[PDB]
RNA sequence: CGCGAAGAACCUUACCUGGUCUUGACAUCCACGGAAGUUUUCAGAGAUGAGAAUGUGCCUUCGGGAACCGUGAGACAGGUG
RNA sequence: CGGUCCGGCCGGGAACUCAAAGGAGACUGCCAGUGAUAAACUGGAGGAAGGUGGGGAUGACGUCAAGUCAUCAUGGCCCUUACGACCAGGGCUACACACGUGCUACAAUGGCGCAUACAAAGAGAAGCGACCUCGCGAGAGCAAGCGGACCUCAUAAAGUGCGUCGUAGUCCGGAUUGGAGUCUGCAACUCGACUCCAUGAAGUCGGAAUCGCUAGUAAUCGUGGAUCAGAAUGCCACGGUG
């Protein structure tokens, strides 16, 4: 059958929102559609500097948009000339002033869209989809983590007929709504078509709830 | 029902008389949840039957129902391919749901003005032992007696 | 001489919660009275959608919204609070009304 | 009880006997009963000879019966012949006031009619 | 209906063809697209053509036409039979 | 003094107070008769005086709000049991047998996706 | 959704932004009862001749991603679709699977 | 099979009939001229085609620039196919 | 408790209902029996709740080349002065017919008239709209309050008391049609909702067959929301009786 998104489901259990704001219904759509614009533009422009997450938090006269990035570096720039610009599309797509933060992720081998996107990259520069999922899974094992599964479905070596095909180590309980599972899909877009990437990482139980 | 676990639900006794029996009796007239609908169709029937009959109201309610409550009905039961309607006992509950089933039944296919009218004349009638709430009572007792054959039997 | 309302307004308990009890600290640290929060009733904004992209009605996801409300009372509007309370801060995930 | 000409009221409640004269309806009784000033309630039996003719006169104060039977007859008549869209629906018995027809239209229909 | 309070309704364009044919006595059929305008008293004797979606129709307007919507005198829909 | 009993039942909240009396019961500013027209609610809110033998020796002052006649009446018993006990704790041993000391927690079911109602599902047809 | 459709729309919000005021001093006059015949019956011609476009009535909601006419929620701006996607993935804040 | 549709009078609209447009309703790049915009008249069913009047900013360079308007050329656009 | 304009009205209280945060509680824990010195089962106690307390969310590997290229994305194909684009009118609402799912009934456990009782959940600023006046009414004018435990939508209805109808195609039932309107909307002809007056169809419980539901369930009775200018018998929710 189908799934639940891993995420949502653990939203408010052990997983926190990308967007936290408050809006009357006046402003929620406004304030909601300014967020995938500024969450697109930002995605398009850093496609080469491996984006995690974009967290959009928007205090009452302002936007604090937080990066989390395995590459702060390429991100940031030299003195800051890259994230300086950066600021000022994002404050005149919002309307407000931008204050911009750029987090690093210490592994970009337990992030499931840094692992999907990786995946999908090489998918698209023509390596072996096994091999990309097996060296993804022993990596996240190596790197400590407590499992994962990777799931890569379309047209698989440019086959005429779609498959779905997954590799799982150590656990990931799906149905366990404490279990810290990041999850994240990417798609690639290959000569033969589209190629959808999804990725469980298991992280371990979280004891106390949002603590 | 495949695990036999159901006990039984308790059932507050009816107001005037204190009969958890009676009670029982307006939960079947009652239609589409209007319980004060159905306590004073009843009321008014029994007072009526109370006076037409002499006694009280719980008595002349008691000789009706013992004049309709079988003892024996058929039930279909299986042995090997062939299934016969054995004639099986019946349990004093199922009795008493029997009985009051049948009467409200017959009750409705009348032709009087007011339900208490009919349920009044239906219960006289079932102390009298006429009525169609009787003569369906016959027709099950008469149809175990075809099939008494069939009693403890293949 | 007067009297002001803080309506506190968030989607999140433990974040309004937080900023309820900055608040009362913070008017306390100014030496003025404080009527302890108040919880009034929270909203629950709740939505059913269709998941399928076509037909396949009966599979619905349902969401809600959950925005707590707290209401302070300042009784003692010492001119210290007041402008405290309009140099402070709160958590972005938190709407804060006044009223005079 | 020969109010309307023909028609005659039975001994029914008078507010409700004078429901049976075409173009009188509840509505319009209970006009016809304040006016006259008989109780809605009394019989047409119990009615006195002097009150009925009271009726009679508050009741010729419409354009009831026959009367109506030719107004909405021309009603419907000059639909058909001026040829709008509701003369056409009444001219071919189809509903009139936009009801669909693809299925549940027999009040205009009548009875289904097998292919 | 629509409300008294509003009057008719009656397009600007077909109002200014009726009373422009009607002072100058012109017969020509006035083709229009207006379905939606009420027959005002001042076109009785005037030939309109209103769309019933694919052709202009010719209605002669008549005393009996008035306060009627155009668009009643042009059926949109073929039917002749189902069989 | 006052002895005081929270009842509730299906979407109602009793607020019971008991003082020794002639028998007095009084429901929003109203009596037992004019406030339940109904014989099945009036023996309900009766239920716990008979069967103690306190029936005239106390005074009942209830508010009650929200729900409806059964579920009024029955959060009034409730409120009354759990006064008596707190008036005297003897009284807890009759009142489990009988029952009266459970809160009723039977409340409607929500209406679920795809069925008209908590469990009524729509017509099925195979063809 | 098209391209030309989601332009139509834009056309609609900007005549309509445009002649909004127009539009409704004309409703006033019609409404007006105190108002000559004259007076409303020129009204009444003025406000056909105003572009079709201007009026309010004749745009219709569209998600603000995909431009899907149907399923659309006012709330959020967009489709149930859309909706569901943006929630799983935490961008609408406080939402979340609802339970009771 | 009260299913997509959580709501077809116009719109929606994807269908039809008729009138229209062809680098185009929507996007970018290039050149040429123009602030943008606002208020009115005629013809037409309206898309559109004609007229007018009014308005000439913004920022510093002082050759300007940034917005939008029209035209041309194409590389392209567009498709609920 | 003190007054009352008798109203939580005012002072006042912080008890209580409630609100919404943080805890507590239920574990076969205890007792007895059965069982393989077990798992577990059965009864008992106490308890608000007892053995998964009730409901929900949660859907394994897979299956049906299942559905969706018309949400979106997308390989390939195809149109590119046209399969792209604009507009007006029409259609999507047709109607010999067949079927699915509903609604209202076919009455007297009911219809109608008068009086009167007891909810929950929700929504609201180009929005909800009170009160007062006008109209038979749908509504109109005026205009307070409310971005809301405060104001509005908003009178719950079944229920109960009295009266009438007295078993009739009816004081049942409201379909259909004629007239007169209202409102939203540039605009209600095709093709809106609602009101008033008149009209008063089929239907007297449904052939073969077939559906749902084990408890606050079914049945019945109202109420709210989303979509939405307007347009619910649909849908998603909510309590009442039971
Ligand atoms: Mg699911
Ligand atoms: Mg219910
Ligand atoms: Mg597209
Ligand atoms: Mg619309
Ligand atoms: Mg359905
Ligand atoms: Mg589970
Ligand atoms: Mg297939
Ligand atoms: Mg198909
Ligand atoms: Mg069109
Ligand atoms: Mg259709
Ligand atoms: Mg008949
Ligand atoms: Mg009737
Ligand atoms: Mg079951
Ligand atoms: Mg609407």
């Amino acid at each position: 059958g189908q799934k639940v998104h891993p995420n949502g489901i653990r939203l408010g259990i052990v997983k926190p929102w990308n967007s936290t704001w408050f809006a009357n219904t006046k402003e929620f759509a406004d304030n909601l559609d300014s967020d995938f614009k500024v969450r697109q533009y930002l995605t398009k422009e850093l496609a080469k500097a491996s984006v995690s997450r974009i967290v959009i938090e928007r205090p009452a006269k302002s936007i604090r948009v937080t990066i989390h990035t395995a590459r702060p570096g390429i991100v940031i720039g030299k003195k800051g000339e890259d994230v300086e610009k950066l600021r000022k599309v994002v404050a005149d797509i919002a309307g407000v002033p931008a204050q911009i933060n750029i987090a690093e992720v210490r592994k970009p081998e337990l992030d499931a869209k840094l692992v999907a996107d990786s995946i999908t990259s090489q998918l698209e520069r023509r390596v072996m989809f096994r091999r990309a999922m097996k060296r993804a899974v022993q990596n996240a094992m190596r790197l400590g983590a407590k499992g994962i599964k990777v799931e890569v479905s379309g047209r698989l070596g440019g086959a005429e007929i779609a498959r779905t095909e997954w590799y799982r180590e150590g656990r990931v309980p799906l149905h366990t709504l404490r279990a810290d599972i990041d999850y994240n899909t990417s798609e690639a877009h290959t000569t033969y078509g589209v190629i959808g990437v999804k990725v469980w990482i298991f992280k371990g139980e979280i004891l106390g709830g949002m603590a | 029902p495949r695990r036999r676990v159901i006990g039984q639900r308790k059932i507050l006794p009816d107001p005037k008389f204190g009969s958890e029996l009676l009670a029982k009796f307006v939960n079947i007239l009652m239609v589409d949840g209007k319980k004060s609908t159905a306590e004073s169709i009843v009321y008014s029937a029994l007072e009526t039957l109370a006076q037409r009959s002499g006694k009280s109201e719980l008595e002349a309610f008691e000789v009706a129902l013992e004049n309709v409550r079988p003892t024996v009905e058929v039930k279909s039961r299986r042995v090997g391919g062939s299934t016969y309607q054995v004639p099986v006992e019946v349990r004093p509950v199922r009795r008493n749901a029997l009985a009051m089933r049948w009467i409200v039944e017959a009750a409705r296919k009348r032709g009087d003005k007011s339900m208490a009218l009919r349920l009044a004349n239906e219960l006289s009638d079932a102390a009298e032992n006429k009525g169609t709430a009787v003569k369906k009572r016959e027709d099950v007792h008469r149809m175990a007696e075809a099939n008494k054959a069939f009693a403890h039997y293949r | 001489n007067q009297r002001i309302r803080i309506r506190l307004k968030a989607f999140d308990h433990r974040l309004i919660d937080q900023a309820t009890a900055e608040i009362v600290e913070t008017a306390k640290r100014t030496g003025a009275q404080v009527r302890g929060p108040i919880p009034l009733p929270t909203r629950k904004e709740r939505f059913t959608v269709l998941i399928s992209p076509h037909v396949n009605k009966d599979a619905r996801d349902q969401y809600e919204i959950r925005t707590h409300l707290r209401l302070v009372d300042i009784v003692e509007p010492t001119e210290k609070t007041v402008d405290a309370l309009m140099r402070l801060d709160l958590a972005a995930g938190v709407d804060v009304q006044i009223s005079l | 009880a020969r109010i309307a000409g023909i028609n005659i009221p039975d001994h029914k409640h008078a507010v409700i006997a004078l429901t049976s004269i075409y173009g009188v309806g509840k509505t319009r009784s209970k006009a016809i009963l304040a006016a006259a000033g008989i109780a809605e309630d009394v019989k047409i039996s119990e009615l006195s000879e002097g009150q009925i003719d009271t009726l009679r006169d508050e009741v010729a104060k419409f354009v009831v019966e026959g009367d109506l039977r030719r107004e909405i007859s021309m009603s419907i008549k000059r639909l058909m012949d001026l040829g709008c869209y509701r003369g056409l629906r009444h001219r071919r018995g189809l509903p009139v006031r936009g009801q669909r027809t693809k299925t549940n239209a027999r009040t205009r229909k009548g009875p289904r009619k097998p292919i | 209906p629509r409300s008294l309070k509003k009057g008719p309704f009656i397009d600007l364009h077909l109002l200014k063809k009726v009373e422009k044919a009607v002072e100058s006595g012109d017969k020509k059929p006035l083709r229009t697209w207006s379905r939606r305008s009420t027959i005002f008293p001042n076109m009785i004797g005037l030939t309109i053509a209103v769309h019933n979606g694919r052709q202009h129709v010719p209605v002669f307007v008549t005393d009996e036409m008035v306060g009627h919507k155009l668009g009643e005198f042009a059926p949109t829909r073929t039917y002749r039979g189902h069989a | 003094n006052q002895y005081y009993g929270t009842g509730r039942r299906k979407s109602s909240a009793a607020r019971v107070f008991i003082k020794p009396g002639n028998g007095k019961i009084v429901i929003n500013q109203r009596s037992l008769e004019q406030y339940f027209g109904r014989e099945t609610a009036r023996m309900v809110v009766r239920q716990p005086l008979e069967l103690v033998d306190m029936v005239e020796k106390l005074d009942l002052y209830i508010t009650v709000k929200g729900g409806g006649i059964s579920g009024q009446a029955g959060a009034i018993r409730h409120g009354i049991t759990r006064a008596l006990m707190e008036y005297d704790e003897s009284l807890r041993s009759e009142l489990r047998k009988a029952g009266f000391v459970t809160r009723d927690a039977r409340q409607v079911e929500r209406k679920k996706v795809g069925l008209r109602k908590a469990r009524r599902r729509p017509q099925f047809s195979k063809r | 959704a098209k391209q030309s459709m989601k332009a139509r729309e834009v056309k609609r919000v900007a005549l309509a932004d445009k002649y909004f005021a127009k539009r409704a001093e004309l409703k006033a006059i019609i409404s007006d009862v105190n108002a000559s015949d004259e007076d409303r019956w020129n009204a009444v011609l003025k406000l056909q001749t105003l572009p079709r476009d201007s009026s309010p009535s004749r745009q219709r909601n569209r998600c603000r991603q995909t431009g899907r006419p149907h399923g659309f929620l006012r709330k959020f701006g967009l489709s149930r679709i859309k909706v569901r996607e943006a929630a799983m993935r935490g961008e609408i804040p406080g939402l979340k699977k609802a339970s009771w």
